[PDB]
């Protein structure tokens, strides 16, 4: 006999008895704040591959987070190393902690206006052209010529 | 055998051993345009349009 | 079936029956850290009524987080909008990322 009120999970199909098998968890997820706000970059866990933007899924490359940002998000990167040229999306932000390096060129392209940088040491040129202004850089580092 | 598994990985997808449309799930997503990837750097004058 | 303690097999005038309900799911890890120090502030996930100001459950409002404030609390809002006016009390900070 088994009962019908669908508390059950004994089930027996053909064969004698049903035993059990993947059972329905709850899958208690981590903490979610900002998700698609506020994105974070990494070089000792993100993973571009799968990332999201999330403290679990973090990008591993600056190029990857800054291509999927949307305006008015905000990037926020960790420290180590990264390489990649890009230019930040129109009202967007990028922020730094502790020592961070970048090996790339860093443009503000055409009509592009909002942009915030802060604590980052620039590897290459800064090329800003075709720019609409409202602009400010702070705490950075230019090893060439700000074109 | 080889030359076909082969083909199936090329974008990076474990073999399937109880599904027997693989290689249809690969050339699906060749054409598809809406999963290529983002780019992230201002466009030059000489890069080219499809 | 055994008279052992820790048996979850139950039955029943309608038969053998088995949830999960009487299933006990260990409890997840809680994530905090300066948790009464720390008063996050979150347009997107909060919810001021039921927030604590921890990252479980982070503020939606600024207001309603300063007032809860003590001294030395540290009152945190993330990048977004928000509304309200407020008067902040003494030794505390605030920050605006992004």
């Amino acid at each position: 006999l088994d009962p019908v009120a669908g508390n059950l999970i004994t089930a027996t199909p053909d064969g004698l008895v049903l035993l059990a098998s993947g059972i329905p968890f709850p899958d208690p997820s981590s903490v979610n704040i900002s998700d698609n706000v506020t994105l974070r970059v990494d070089e000792v866990t993100g993973d571009d591959a799968t990332a999201d933007g999330s403290l679990q899924k973090p990008y591993k490359t600056i190029v990857a987070a800054i291509g999927a940002s949307n305006a008015g998000d905000n990037i926020e990167v960790y420290p180590g190393s990264y390489a990649g040229n890009f230019a930040p999306k129109s009202d967007t932000t990028v922020t730094g902690r502790g020592f961070v390096y970048v090996d790339g060129n860093v443009t503000i392209g055409a009509a592009v206006s909002g942009v915030t940088v802060s604590g980052l040491f620039i590897d290459g040129n800064l090329t800003i052209a075709g720019a609409n202004g409202t602009v400010e850089f702070i705490n950075t580092t230019v090893s060439t010529s700000i074109i | 055998i080889s030359e076909i598994a082969n083909a199936i990985n090329a974008f990076g997808d474990l073999y399937d051993c109880s599904r027997l449309d693989n290689l249809k799930a690969a050339l699906q997503k060749a054409r598809s345009i809406c999963d290529l990837p983002p780019f992230a750097d201002a466009p030059d004058l000489d890069d080219r349009i499809a």
